[PDB]
């Protein structure tokens, strides 16, 4: 349940490989549209290493399916992230998530 | 109050329907709480009433009121038509259709800001 | 259950003065086209995405306000039931995104050219971007009002307008049946760019406040339109012979002579000798134009009566000098109206007749299958005066007015009085 | 449905630069400075 719909195309050839870091200037919503998160408000390019399962499963599977500089809209299903219980305090149980990411640099 | 013979109910009665500056114009009543359609579509006995997803409300037009000048139904929040000459022709309705590159259609969606009937269409 | 807070962006909306709408009496086309070329967009200046949509909107319903409104905020084109938006990959209408299937679909990137196909006969709006059409159209919307192009933008957006060849230069060919958008400009106002429904206007002294704009209505483009007494029956040809003699004096004053052919470039007038010398189609035209302006003279409420035929006959013709006689040598002798002075009540009535006569003429022209454009396309059924009379500019408004002032004081010089 | 209501003007507005450039490029319009605001929601009515 990892649906990537493109928003702006990138290089088309540069892809992140394993054992590597990324820098994503992401933001997320819910299906109702309520904006539970961003990154630009914190003014920090969010970084993470692929493969090591730091992020949820619907995130890094969307991450290697992008090119460098591409802008993509993701749709992570309930079963791929925060399935039964959800995050405490933030994300309700059985919630489908909607993301807007952008691979800044470094593969 | 709601009785054994009557549900809980609320009315609207005109104060000054006699003389001395009886104002009358077409007023629009909306209730205060919305209902919410579910995120994905489906695509008494205690069994059926604890699984059902379909609901009922009711209005009753009293005597002395013409159903020709009564409109009953449903309204979404982005609706701001305040006019005294309103008929069902004066309802916004936009039909969205999409198809393939071949030109054959795939869907035909109609968004309206109002979902009502005419009471004059029955009496 | 609680309240939510968020930072959002501002939006505005801009338009040209191009208000196209259809009705029963339609002097307008109903199928138009224009282009928009985007060249400079920052995708993320703010925390929120940079809002930029392009489409069409009604007049009386679409009222964007710079804060608040329906939805989460920053509502613009397509954010309710009064406009229809496109952003590159969504059809915005009724405040909901609609995912489209476009070849090479993306947002409004720089160096992109979008187009908007519009139809008023069938309710239809289409789009093409960079020559490539989109796979989705709008239908069945209402038609109570006019339509104008709208682009709603957030900050950090620079964009240009492509209206028509006199102002823009169309980077793509319009599909056949679609007029360039610089044609529906009204004669009274030049093409201009403006916001919508505003209240603040930054002035010299300091920030002016304006009231509500007075919008042209839906039916401000449709034009508008008995027995005859015997005492006016005989005088109808009398003013008709007066009108042709006044026309030939107007013809000879510029340089038309009496010629067997009708050549304006050679300055030839086959009705330059007399009204009896005018041909029988022109002789029948001089009478049927006489009976039309008289049956409507009683129709507005002006009472007419017959008096002082002796002083009317005692009034001679206007003096024609050797410069007044044309190359044929036959100077016409119309009735002298230097004795009759028109009243302000008559100056009011002379405008109401020329308003009716011009609009009943275009009523025949609208029945002839003609519509307005700014350019004059005779085989494409365009005449630049195909509007109602108050929408006509002052020059042609004066032109029919001085035309009809001739028949008034000569009929007052024929002794007939006019009540108001 | 009451017909009008009191709202509040903002303290700054978008600086819009509209100018026709060229008889074939056409009418240009731009803005560069960003201006934002805070907004409540009232989620039962979706009216910010």
């Amino acid at each position: 349940g990892v649906e990537i719909e493109t928003i702006s195309p990138g290089d088309g050839r540069t892809f992140p490989k394993k054992g590597q870091t990324c820098v994503v200037h992401y933001t997320g919503m819910l299906q109702n549209g309520k904006k539970f998160d961003s990154s630009r408000d914190r003014n920090k390019p969010f970084k993470f290493r692929i493969g090591k399962q730091e992020v949820i499963k619907g995130f890094e599977e969307g991450a290697a399916q992008m090119s460098l500089g591409q802008r993509a809209k993701l749709t992570c299903t309930p079963d791929v992230a925060y399935g039964a219980t959800g995050h405490p305090g933030v994300i309700p149980p059985n919630a489908t998530l909607i993301f807007d990411v952008e691979l800044l640099n470094l593969e | 109050d709601g009785t054994v013979d009557t549900p809980p109910c609320l009315r609207l009665a005109h104060r000054t329907w006699g003389s001395q500056n009886s104002l009358v114009e077409m007023l629009f009543l909306r209730l205060s709480l919305p209902v919410q359609f579910h995120q994905h579509f489906r695509c008494d006995d205690p069994e059926i009433i604890l699984n059902t997803t379909t609901y009922y409300y009711s209005v009753r037009v009293f005597a002395g009121q013409e159903p020709s000048c009564v409109w009953v139904g449903w309204v979404t929040p982005d609706y701001h038509q305040h006019d005294m000459n309103f008929d069902l022709s004066k309802v916004r309705a936009v039909t969205v259709t999409m198809g393939d590159e071949q030109g054959n259609v795939h869907s035909s969606l109609k968004c309206s800001n109002c979902y009502m009937v005419w009471g004059g269409d029955f009496v | 259950l609680l309240l939510q807070t968020n930072l959002i962006n501002y939006v505005t909306s801009i338009r040209p003065n191009i208000f196209v709408g259809r009705a029963e009496g339609s002097t307008q086309y109903g199928k138009w086209y224009f282009e928009v070329m985007v060249d400079e967009v920052v995708p993320f200046l703010t925390a929120q995405a940079t809002h930029l949509r392009v489409g069409w909107a009604l007049t009386e319903g679409y009222s964007p306000y710079p804060g608040g409104g329906e939805g989460w905020g920053g509502n613009g084109v397509g954010d309710d039931l009064y406009s229809y938006g496109f952003d590159g990959l969504h059809l915005w209408t009724g405040h909901v995104a609609r995912p489209v299937t476009s070849p090479g679909q993306h947002l409004l990137a720089p160096e992109d050219v979008v187009s908007c196909c519009l139809d008023l006969s069938v309710p239809s709006i289409s789009f093409r971007i960079n020559g490539c059409p989109v796979q989705g159209v709008f239908e069945a919307f209402n038609l109570d009002g006019l339509f104008f192009p709208v682009v709603s933008f957030s900050a950090g957006v620079k964009v240009r307008f492509l209206l028509g060849g006199r102002h823009g230069e169309f980077k793509f060919l319009p599909p056949p049946g679609y007029a360039p958008c610089h044609e529906a400009v009204l004669p009274r106002e030049r093409l201009r760019l403006e916001p919508i429904k505003e209240y603040r206007r930054e002035g010299p002294r300091g920030p002016h406040l304006v009231g509500p704009s007075r919008c042209l209505s839906h039916t401000d483009f449709v034009p508008c339109p008995i027995v005859l007494p015997p005492h006016l029956e005989r005088i109808r040809e009398k003013l008709a012979e007066n009108i042709h003699e006044l026309w030939a004096l107007t013809r000879i004053e510029q340089g038309w002579t009496y010629g067997p052919v009708r050549d304006d470039n050679k300055r030839l007038h086959p009705c330059l000798v007399n009204f009896h010398s005018l041909p029988e189609p022109e002789r029948n035209y001089n009478l049927q134009m006489s009976g039309e302006t008289l049956k409507t003279l009683l129709a507005l409420g002006c009472h007419v009566g017959m008096a002082d035929e002796k002083a009317e006959d005692n009034l001679k013709k206007t003096k024609l000098p050797k410069t007044y006689m044309m190359s044929n040598g036959y100077k016409p002798a119309p009735l002298d109206l230097s004795h009759v002075r028109l009243t302000p009540a008559q100056t009011t009535l002379v405008d109401r007749l020329a308003e009716n006569g011009h609009n009943v003429w275009a009523r025949d022209r609208v029945a002839q299958g003609w519509s307005y454009s700014a350019v004059q396309d005779i085989p494409a059924r365009r005449n630049p005066r195909l509007v109602p009379y108050r929408l006509l500019d002052e020059a042609t408004k004066r032109s029919n007015r001085d035309s009809l002032c001739q028949a008034v004081r000569t009929l007052l010089g024929y002794g007939y009085n006019i009540e108001p | 449905l009451m017909p009008v209501s009191w709202s509040r003007m903002p303290n700054h507005f978008l600086q819009v630069e509209t100018r026709r450039a060229g008889e074939r490029l056409g009418w240009a319009v731009q803005c560069q400075d960003p201006l934002t605001m805070m907004a409540l929601h009232i989620p039962e009515e979706n009216r910010c």
